[PDB]
């Protein structure tokens, strides 16, 4: 049996290919398969991952020509190191997490051979820049279901830490699959060759700013802020009056000076800042 | 086997329609395979659309079954 | 080969309708404002390899039930109604069948078989030719018309006059307009109207109440004739049987 | 509550119509006569 | 942290989401939409909401159809 | 020829991955891959790649070899599996410039005529952008040699794509400098590009290693620029631009003077609107 | 005779046939050695698909031959 | 079966270009290619038969590939100019079957030379000791014109089959035009 | 403002017009949608509505 503290380690690899190739084909049910490292009874490592050629419809996708696998993982065995399908993958384009009635079947020929064929989810939409919905899922036998016998034995307090959305659950979670806490393997081989390698820049900044036009720009924000200051000018002098709470409520068609008022101010700062410090260097360093 | 599966999900509700008109534009192009779809662009026979007294219209890229030359607006 | 034909309909029946639709504006190189004739509209996405240029407001889209978003778009529809009332006459009539209006032939040709070949003379007068005009008068006047149809072989067009009408909403209106869009598909082109009398009403103080909306499409019709498109090859043919009754503006 | 609109031999494939909802080609049950549900006449007919 | 939060906070804020046009509020956060729909439904709000620039285009939520 | 090269951060991360799974070999091995993009506009996009089996032996290393079956069937696959994409050159993992990358893309421009290659880094210490590229030109002039070939680095950096800003900014999950106020500029570009500008000043201090001690090859064209940098060194201060100067500072300070004495009087409207919720409730709520 | 088929996993299995076997048999063999129906054992042997009506002797497939297996992948 | 790679090198030097042999110099050891690339695959399937040169450019003119289509373009109008050198040739042929999908396979290597050879005999005595090390068996079959008696190639081959080495062979030339498919019928028949 | 996210996922409310109420605290109100009856939410008086 299984203890439901199953912590499906990924990668820092697999996932950009799981998002690029569930992106570019999104509406579109896009999938591949999963090529990892299998370790003990409990936890699962997927390593590499990659795609094949596909023919859909709207509410189906299928594959084709199975001669491509073969020489896929041929190749991969030559150049690298040799591995084994850790799982499959596809991706629903804006839906959520689920599996659906067709996504259930082939997961069903893949648990047969190996039954620990991780099921994984990627949707390339509900991801803003944070959370990225995945979900890993498997199987549970639907002849336990006739039963009644609620299965998978929790002997760890690991599993009910995240809680499935109702859309989930309103599809087969919980009657024929279950849901995996998975996180991330991270390491200094990689993770600080991301971060000190993407937001990078040479002279943006040992520069000056179009000398005759940052003083221009320094009037082109004054001159109504004085009118905005009018406004500023305006809006105090109507207070002693109905109840504040009233003056949230109602100042919802226009602009009001006070938030406005300080929104500059910060701009109006930095700009010169910035720039009369960056001039008064330049003057130090060269001759 | 293939005619009973077609007369399973051949049941006796149906949705009457009237033809609008029968599309027949060209494949698309160029497609390519990873994220292929033998169903969208892959020939140019045969298409058509159709309303049904609820007022919807979807594509059809699929004639289905039956033979449409027979058919007409 | 029959199980050949089985299996097509097997592989054939998983495909899925797409909701019909149509695009206002847009926002981004992403954002899509469009609106489906079933009624509402929603932001739409779409297929990032499918000329998101050729997208102006007016086309013709598709989407998705599912996750409702722009999977493939299609051309100008042509609602097969006037369809089906554009090429059903194959009549032989002929000029030789028909006799004792030589005038009237020639009066007819002119303004309707001259220009859509030859527009040197006009403007070497400078003057647009004219837009419609009708006989009036059993003298062979729906016959004649039916053999005048038989010299193009590509743009005729004719209607009853009254079949045009309907009970829904206001959809009438909306006919004539698809009308005049198929004018503007093949410049050269004859739109006929049978007994365009009464279609053609006059005026009245509102006596009735679907007399509101005829007046309508009426006026729909008066501007979609001669109001803000350059009237080029494009001729109008009525015929009466009491030129009195209808509007005087008309 | 639904309205018939005409049938064929030899099969039941009929035809209702129903007031908002389109036409539908329906069947019958069998718990009643084959018979009196010729066109012209009203029908009751499950939601479902 | 709450930075972290407010950018995630988008989440509503979706492709899949209907269009409409709005009426009034009669509270803070909280107010009344109308769509095509035309069947008025009173729905709360997000805080990246400008409440200063509220006859007011709006796109609502597909399920659960509230003010994006 | 080429204005400047897009790279994602995918390709950035798709050969450290392999840069492991050849890292058990120890001794010495240099990741060779093929780069596959799709330049347009004038502007060099890279998009997805792979690597090649290689080897080198140091005793005449000018022995390589690339396997270029598996460079047609999996490419044919990548042409399959992406239509969109095709070749746009190659790469190595470049420490150092090794010596065989001077016919290696020689030996691959069949495939794409402007076969650019990428140096990358393996072990980041720098403060610049770690990624590299050459471009291939040729000439039959100057001094050198009859048959002359040398690279040229155009620009590069590190692009965005949509798809991957969510993936990125997920994965980092880290230290971070946000907020962009008064304060990203002087840490982003004055406390370090300042000492930016050290290693390139200590970069021609080690070219000057050469002085009666270094090696052989003495000049010709490098002082060319080296004689204009001191020629182009800027002016003194003697002119008005000393009273210039003071001008832009007597103009540039009172907006900064204005706004400071604005950022006193709302805070002051503030204080009352703290001094109205704070003695109109002690006789109310108590 | 036998055979020889691998997984993606990498797995490794015989099956002892005779050359005048059809592939439906060892569909169903591996049937019941696997448990993937025949459906979806889409195998390789030669970098070739299989017929499953032809005999052993049509593809000169030995005892111990290195084929190839895989599902046919068709979900939605 | 027996697991090995067989490893061509033909012999696009300029002193094969005359016309001594019958039909050509090139098509004649071409056809000999042809029938071993036949006699390789099909006494083992796994054996897949590229070639590589020897001379000033040691180019892969054709990708080390089971198909041969690419080997008979390649070798038509093949232009077999170019100064021979040797003492690459051993570094150009070795570090290509280390570029191998196998490591288990037998790393056997045929070399054709017609052309005399410039090589120091004492590099290539630290080449042999270097193949020593790596454990590598190689016939040299010499065709064309040479140095008679093949001048530092029976030092070589007698440094390569050494330290319990004892089954590589030096099929010298003979200085006859004769017909080159009774002459490559040794190394066919046996080791 | 880190629950919203699992709270604006809710249906909206309905807009309703009452015509009147009658016993057992219940409301007869219209929506173009026909009318209904439902209990009143306790907090609210109906001799206010
Ligand atoms: N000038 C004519 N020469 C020969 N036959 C004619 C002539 N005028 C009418 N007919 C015959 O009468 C028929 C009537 O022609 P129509 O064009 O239908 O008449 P009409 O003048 O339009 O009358 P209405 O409007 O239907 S009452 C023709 O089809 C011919 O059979
Ligand atoms: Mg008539
Ligand atoms: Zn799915």
């Amino acid at each position: 049996a299984v203890d439901t503290a199953e912590q499906v380690y990924i990668s820092s690899l697999a996932l950009l290919k799981m998002l690029k190739h569930g992106r570019a084909g999104v509406p579109m049910e896009v999938m591949g398969l999963m090529l990892g490292e299998f370790v003990d009874d409990y936890t699962v490592r997927v390593i590499d991952v990659f795609a094949m050629p596909q023919s859909g419809t709207g509410v189906s996708v299928e594959a084709v020509d199975p001669v491509f696998q073969a020489k896929m993982l041929d190749m991969l065995k030559q150049t690298g190191r040799p591995e084994m399908v850790v799982g499959w993958y596809h991706s629903h384009p804006g839906f959520g997490c689920w599996l659906s009635g067709v996504d259930i079947n082939t997961q069903q020929s893949f648990e047969a051979l190996s039954e620990r064929a991780v099921a994984v989810v990627v949707d390339p939409i509900q991801s803003v820049k944070g959370k990225v919905v995945i979900d890993a899922f498997r199987l549970i036998n639907a002849n336990m279901m006739v039963l009644g016998h609620e299965p998978r034995q929790t002997t760890s307090n690991l599993g009910h830490l995240n809680k499935p959305s109702i859309q989930a659950l309103i599809h087969g979670l919980n009657r024929h699959y279950y849901s995996i806490t998975i996180n991330y393997r991270k390491n200094e081989l990689e993770q600080k060759m991301l971060l000190n390698l993407h937001k990078k820049s040479w002279m943006e900044g040992l520069t000056l700013q179009d000398y005759s036009e940052h003083c221009k720009h320094n009037e082109s924000v004054v001159k109504e802020m004085l009118e905005l200051a009018k406004n500023y000018n305006k809006a105090v002098e109507e207070e002693d009056k109905m109840t504040p709470e009233q003056l949230a409520i109602k100042n919802v068609g226009k602009q009001d000076p006070k938030r406005h008022l300080e929104e500059h101010v910060d701009v109006l700062m930095t700009s010169n800042i910035v720039q009369c410090l960056a001039a008064m260097l330049d003057t130090v360093v060269f001759k | 086997e293939n005619s009973e599966k077609i007369k399973v999900n051949k049941t006796l509700p149906y949705l009457v329609s009237n033809v609008i008109e029968l599309l027949d534009v060209d494949p698309n192009d160029q497609e390519e395979d990873g994220a292929n779809i033998d169903l969208d662009s892959q020939r140019k026979g045969k298409c058509a659309v159709i309303k049904t007294s609820t007022r919807q219209t979807y594509f059809l890229p699929v004639i289905g079954l039956v033979d449409a030359e027979k058919l007409k607006p | 080969k029959q199980y050949e034909k089985s299996e097509n309909d097997l592989k054939a029946l998983q495909s899925v309708g797409q909701i019909v639709g149509e695009v206002l504006k847009q926002l981004t190189e992403e954002k899509f404002i469009v609106k489906a004739t079933n009624g509402p509209r929603y932001v739409v996405g779409c297929r990032r390899q499918l000329d998101k240029s050729k997208l102006k407001p007016g086309t013709r889209v598709a989407l998705d039930m599912t996750t409702l978003t722009i999977m493939r778009y299609l051309p100008r529809e042509v609602d097969p109604l006037v369809y089906n009332m554009s090429h059903e006459d194959p009549g032989n009539v002929s000029y030789s069948e028909i006799g004792g209006l030589s005038e009237q032939i020639r009066e007819l040709r002119e303004v309707i078989e001259l220009p859509l070949t030859n527009p040197e003379l006009f403007q070497r007068v400078g003057i647009i030719p004219p837009k419609g005009c009708l006989l009036y008068g059993g003298t062979g006047k729906t016959l004649l018309a039916r053999a005048v149809a038989s010299q193009l072989d590509c743009n005729f067009l004719k209607v009853v006059s009254s079949s045009i009408v309907d009970k829904y909403i206001g959809e009438s209106a909306r006919l004539i307009r698809e009308m005049f869009n198929y004018a503007r598909d093949h410049q050269p082109c004859i739109i006929f109207m049978d007994e365009i009398d009464a279609i053609g009403g006059r005026r009245f103080s509102e006596g009735t109440s679907a007399d509101r909306e005829i007046q309508r499409t009426l006026m729909e019709l008066l501007n979609q004739m001669d109001g803000f498109d350059t009237l080029h090859r494009v001729k109008m043919i009525m015929a009466t049987n009491r030129p009195d009754t209808l509007d005087p503006a008309l | 509550c639904t309205k018939i609109i005409n049938a064929d031999s030899e099969d039941p494939k009929y035809i209702i119509n129903v007031k908002q909802f389109a036409k539908f080609v329906v069947d019958l049950s069998d718990q009643v006569a084959p018979t009196d549900i010729e066109e012209g006449m009203r029908v009751g007919v499950d939601r479902n | 942290e709450f930075l972290h939060a407010q950018e995630e906070v988008k989440r509503i804020q979706s492709i899949p989401l209907v269009i409409g046009q709005f009426l009034e509020a009669v509270d803070q956060n909280t107010a009344i939409v109308g769509s095509t729909t035309g069947s008025n439904y009173y729905v709360r709000i997000l805080s990246t909401i400008d409440r200063e620039l509220l006859n007011a285009s709006v796109a609502l939520h597909k399920h659960s159809n509230a003010l994006v | 020829a080429v204005q400047k090269v897009v790279v994602h951060p995918l390709v950035l991360l798709s050969v450290v991955d392999h840069f492991n799974r050849i890292g058990k070999v120890g001794n010495q091995k240099r990741v060779v891959g093929v780069l596959l993009g799709s330049w347009q506009k004038k502007v060099l996009d890279v998009s997805n790649s792979f690597a090649v089996p290689f080897d080198e032996d140091d005793k005449d290393d000018s022995v390589w070899f690339l396997d270029h079956d598996y460079l047609e069937n999996m490419y044919g696959m990548f042409k399959k599996v992406n239509a969109r994409e095709r070749i746009v050159g190659w790469y190595h993992t470049g420490p150092k410039l090794h010596k065989n990358d001077i016919a290696i893309n020689e030996l691959m421009k069949r495939y794409c005529p402007n076969s650019v290659l990428v140096i990358i880094d393996v072990k980041p210490k720098d403060l610049g952008l770690p990624t590299e590229a050459y471009i291939s030109v040729e000439e039959v002039h100057d001094d050198g040699t009859p048959t002359s070939k040398t690279f040229e680095h155009v620009t590069s950096e590190i692009g965005a794509e949509e798809a991957e800003e969510v993936g990125v900014e997920h994965l980092l999950r880290d230290i971070k400098d946000t907020t962009v106020g008064t304060l990203s500029q002087r840490i982003t570009n004055q406390v370090h590009g300042l000492k930016g500008l050290n290693s390139k000043l200590l970069d021609i201090r080690s070219y000057l290693e050469k002085v009666a001690t270094g090696k052989l090859p003495i000049n010709h064209q490098i002082i060319y620029q080296l004689q204009d940098v001191f020629n182009l060194l800027p002016d003194v201060s003697l002119q008005e631009f000393v009273k210039a100067f003071y001008l832009k500072t007597n103009d540039q300070m009172v907006v900064v003077y204005l706004a400071s004495l604005i950022r006193s009087v709302v805070a002051l409207h503030n204080l009352i609107n703290n001094k109205i919720a704070n003695r109109d409730a002690e006789k109310k709520e108590g | 005779m036998q055979i020889f088929v691998k997984t993606l996993t990498g797995k490794t299995i015989t099956l002892e046939v005779e050359p005048s076997d059809t592939i439906e048999n060892v569909k169903a063999k591996i049937q019941d050695k696997e448990g993937i129906p025949p459906d979806q054992q889409r195998l390789i042997f030669a970098g070739k698909q299989l017929e499953d009506g032809r005999t052993l002797s049509d593809y000169n497939i030995q005892k111990e031959s290195t084929l190839h297996l895989v599902l046919r992948l068709r979900g939605g | 079966m027996v697991l090995e790679s067989t490893m061509v090198c033909v012999d696009n030097s300029e002193y094969m270009r005359n016309g001594d042999f019958l039909p050509t110099r090139l098509q004649a050891q071409q056809d000999a290619v042809n029938i071993v690339c036949h006699s390789k695959t099909r006494s083992n399937p796994e054996n897949n038969v590229g070639l590589i040169t020897l001379a000033n450019d040691c180019e892969v003119l054709t990708t080390l590939t089971p198909d041969t289509g690419r080997i008979l373009s390649k070798l038509h109008t093949v232009q077999p100019k170019g100064k021979i050198t040797f003492c690459t040739g051993i570094r150009v042929a070795h570090l290509a079957l280390k570029h191998r999908q196998g490591k288990n396979h037998k790393m056997r290597i045929i070399a054709f030379v017609g052309s005399p050879v410039e090589d120091n005999e004492k590099d290539l005595v630290k080449l042999a000791k270097r193949l020593k090390k790596e454990k590598v068996n190689v016939d040299i079959i010499n065709f064309g014109e040479e140095e008679v008696n093949t001048e530092k190639l029976t030092a070589f081959v007698n440094t390569l089959n050494g330290k319990d080495g004892t089954g590589s062979h030096l099929v010298t030339v003979p200085p006859g035009p004769s017909l080159a498919d009774a002459l490559i019928s040794s190394p066919i028949l046996a080791g | 403002l880190r629950e919203e996210l699992q709270l604006l996922q809710e249906q909206g409310s309905y807009v309703g017009e009452v015509v009147r109420a009658m016993d057992k605290k219940k409301v007869l109100v219209k929506v173009p949608e026909g009318k209904f009856v439902v209990d009143v939410d306790k907090n609210i008086d109906i001799n206010d509505v």
